[PDB]
Formats: structure tokens, sequence, C-alpha cells
């Protein structure tokens, strides 16, 4: 119950910043803009010098008409919402967020491990051990966001940042909701949808659990549990409910996958009585000190390496788009809360 | 294998979100 009584808090502090968020904390100029972290599919992440301060930061920037023409408004406006308002050790932190003429932004703490994608992809695989160590985190922020009826759906290996201490941040709210019952929209990464997504069916909060399965899968084996060349050909695989394990996983992490790669709603862990319980307390987590972990007291059992302030070493090289302002607010009434 | 499967594959490299 420390738990049921820590998010007791936890709840209490989201609901204030949810209420009242932050708006217009900054401004462009305040920046001196350097290299292209990444990208994503509604606009792209750079790595940014705070003049004054010094600081270096991740920024967010997305094109006012973009998400409009992508239909992104709602969710770009519940991303800030939702991020200004959160507040966990495994998830990054928005520092600044405002507004221009043309585009939106975001200014995030940097996270320099680099993506957890790009290692593990090098890598090849994880050992069941690495796995669960970055697994573990994922169950804490999913049973912390859970609670606040908050619900992740863009779970994969490249939104999932490594820091200093090799401990997880998970970055990307762009399709978080808050949403006490079901939702219906189409939307995440192919590989990790949910069934019930693709079916249309409505769906919940186990989705999320489902992704888990996914990501463990996908962080164990080197590969995702459904592959094709075009998503279609993965969504039929995913409705198939047929997944091959690899001949090197535990029969314990079998039993954990089977689960949460539930077809099943009303048999799928995460979904059940025991809530998040029936998954913490799997012998697959067995040797699971959750408070450590928590605590950040962990053996990270790898520390990417960083040479300085401001090194883009652990992240790929990217192509450079000249980001400019109108002369001439656009889709300012659709942005009005942002 | 599976992993040679996947390799081969076009979807190795880092995934994008869909929207609809
Ligand atoms: N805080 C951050 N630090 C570094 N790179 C980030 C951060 N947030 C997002 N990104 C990058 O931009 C992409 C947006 O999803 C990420 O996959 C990653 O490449």
């Amino acid at each position: 119950e420390s738990v049921k009584e820590f998010l007791a808090k936890a709840k209490e502090d989201f609901l204030k910043k949810w209420e009242t968020p932050s708006q217009n904390t900054a401004q462009l100029d305040q920046f001196d803009r350097i290299k292209t972290l990444g990208t994503g599919s509604f606009g792209r992440v750079m790595l940014v010098k705070h003049k004054e301060s010094g600081n270096h930061y991740a920024m967010k920037i997305l094109d006012k008409q973009k998400v409009v023409k992508l239909k992104q408004i709602e969710h770009t406006l519940n991303e800030k919402r939702i991020l200004q308002a959160v507040n966990f050790p495994f998830l990054v932190k928005l520092e600044f967020s405002f507004k221009d003429n043309s585009n939106l932004y975001m200014v995030m703490e940097y996270v320099a491990g680099g993506e957890m994608f790009s290692h593990l992809r090098r890598i090849g695989r994880f050992s069941e051990p690495h796995a669960r160590f970055y697994a573990a985190q994922i169950v804490l922020t999913f049973e912390y966001l859970h609670s606040l009826d908050l619900i992740y759906r863009d779970l994969k290996p490249e939104n999932l940042l490594i820091d200093q201490q090799g401990y997880i941040q998970v970055t990307d709210f762009g399709f978080a909701k808050r949403v006490k019952g079901r939702t219906w929209t189409l939307c995440g990464t192919p590989e990790y949808l949910a069934p019930e997504i693709i079916l249309s069916k409505g769906y919940n909060k186990a989705v999320d659990w489902w992704a888990l399965g996914v990501l463990i899968y996908e962080m164990a084996a080197g590969y995702p549990p459904f592959f094709a060349d075009q998503p279609i050909q993965i969504y039929e695989k995913i409705v198939s409910g047929k997944v091959r394990f690899p001949s090197h996983f535990s029969s314990d992490l079998k039993d954990l996958l089977r689960n949460l790669l539930q077809v099943d709603l009303t048999k799928r862990f995460g979904n059940l009585k025991n809530g998040v319980n029936d998954i913490k307390n799997h012998k697959w987590f067995a040797t699971t000190d959750w408070i450590a972990i928590y605590q950040r007291k962990v053996e990270a059992p790898f520390i990417p390496k960083f040479k300085g302030p401001g090194d883009t070493s652990n992240f790929d090289d990217y192509e450079e788009e000249e980001i400019r302002v109108s002369i001439n607010e656009k889709c300012g009434k659709e942005f009005t809360e942002f | 294998t599976t992993y040679a499967d996947f390799i081969a594959s076009g979807r190795t490299g880092r995934r994008n979100a869909i929207h609809d």
C-alpha cells in the first residue's frame, strides 16, 4: 500500500497542474539550435542551447499547419497538457513550452544516451536480465501513468531514451490520452498495435499492456514477434494471435509474454483484478526490487557514454531543414490553449 | 533464421507512428 499511498499523492499533484497548465513559458530567441536529434511523424527534435543558463535541451518543434492537415490538434494539446503535469523518474521532463506564428514548441530535458533502439539494433538482443531491468521501469511507469487515467499508446524502442545512469526516459506523448472509459482512435506503431485497436473495437489501458509484451519480446529476441514488409501484413499477424518464441527464451519469459500477448482482454495480464500485480508478481520478476528500481539504486547493466555537454554521438545524423516563422500568425484559434 | 528473416526485411529501421 506504500504504493497506494504514494499514487494518492501522485494523483493530487497531477490534478492540479492538469487544471491549471503552463502556457507560453519562453521564446525561440533564448535558444541556440544545434543539431537534429531525431524525427517523429509530426515534427522534429533538435538539440538546443539555452544561452543564459548554458543548458542544452531537446526541443520538440511542430508546424501548426502540418498538425492541422494531419489532424493532430487534439493530440498535440493532449501532449503538452499531460506532459506539463506528470512527474515520474522514468518520463522526460518538459521545461518550456511556447509557440509562435508558425510552430509549436516543447523544450525537454536532453537525454544524451541516445535511443534504446539504436543500441538494441547494434548489440543484436538483450540478456533477459538486461531486458527485465528495462521492463521493470516501464512496468512502474505504466503503473503511475494508468492511475492517472492516462493512456500511453506509443511504446517502442525509438521512444525509450537511455539516461546518464543507463536508466529509461519515456519521450513523445503525442497519442497519450486522459481517458476514463473507452477510446477509439486508430494510432500507434504498427508492430506494437493491439488487436482491439486494429479491429476498431474501442479500447482501454490494456493496449499499453500488449505493447509491453511486444516490447519485452523485441528486447530479448532481437525482433518483434510480428513483422513483415507492409503494415497490413503485420496486422494480420497480430489479430492471428499466433506467436513463436525463440528456443533461447526461458519458460518463465514465455509465460509472461503469453499473458501480455493475450488476444483476450478478460484474460490479458494487466487488465485483470489484481491489475498490475499480476505482472509485478510474476516469477520472471522474482529478483526484482521494485523499490531500488524506482529509487534508481539498481545495477545499470549498460551505460551509454557521453563525451561532453551537448554530445550527439549516441544519435544518428539527420538532414537539416530550416525552421521559419511567418510574419503572419497561422492557425491561432485552433491552438489557443497551447 | 528468423533473425535472418528480419534483417533482410524492410522495417529494421526507426518505425514511424500511424495517424490513420
Ligand atoms: N529528451 C530527448 N533527448 C534526446 N532525443 C530526444 C528526446 N526526446 C525525443 N528525442 C528524439 O526525437 C525522437 C522523437 O520521438 C526520439 O525518438 C529521439 O530520437
